[PDB]
This record gives C-alpha cells, sequence and structure tokens, in this order.
C-alpha cells in the first residue's frame, strides 16, 4: 500500500482522503495514474 | 553453419521513475481554559503576562 501512495505521489493527499471516505471513484482514480477511466470500468465489471 | 540471416538486436528495458509523496497531517487546535478573577488590577496583571 505504501508503494502504491509512492507510485501515486503528486495527487496522493486527494485520493488518499477520498479513499478515506466512501465516496472515492474511478475517474480521480484514473487521473492520478495517466490511464484511461474505462479500463478501470471494465476491470472492476470483470471482477463483479 | 554459419546463418546467412543476422539476428536481431533486443530493446533493452525501461527503468522506473522513483516518485515520492508528500502529504500534510491536520492536529486540532486548543481550546481555551477557563477564566479564573484574581484580585490585581490591570497595569500588574498587564506587566505579570
Amino acid at each position: 500500500f505504501a508503494n502504491w501512495v509512492n507510485s501515486l505521489g503528486e495527487k496522493a493527499s486527494p485520493i488518499l482522503t477520498a479513499f478515506e471516505n466512501k465516496t472515492l471513484t474511478a475517474e480521480k482514480l484514473a487521473n492520478a495514474m495517466n490511464l484511461d477511466a474505462n479500463l478501470l470500468e471494465q476491470a472492476s465489471i470483470q471482477a463483479q | 553453419g554459419q546463418p546467412l540471416h543476422l539476428p536481431i538486436y533486443a530493446t533493452p528495458a525501461d527503468p522506473k521513475a522513483l516518485l515520492s509523496a508528500a502529504v500534510a497531517t491536520s492536529q486540532g487546535g486548543g481550546k481555551l481554559p477557563e477564566s479564573f478573577i484574581s484580585l490585581w488590577r490591570f497595569p500588574h496583571m498587564l506587566e505579570n503576562a
């Protein structure tokens, strides 16, 4: 988890406090990884 | 047995960019203690404080 936070780096405070609340979304999470959000959406759907 | 084709050349791996995260914390501020009255007038208590 610490290595994930260090992988995030600069945008860590808003995404960690969004994870601290129960309102964390895929779309804020994708922007911290420079990834397309639909990829995380489909990965969530495949896990579901 | 020397091959006529020349062997393909490998592409080196990409190095990782080590990144640090710097976050800050929020400690709650302290409130005031209770007002306790004294004997002294204003300037002596003012100079004392």
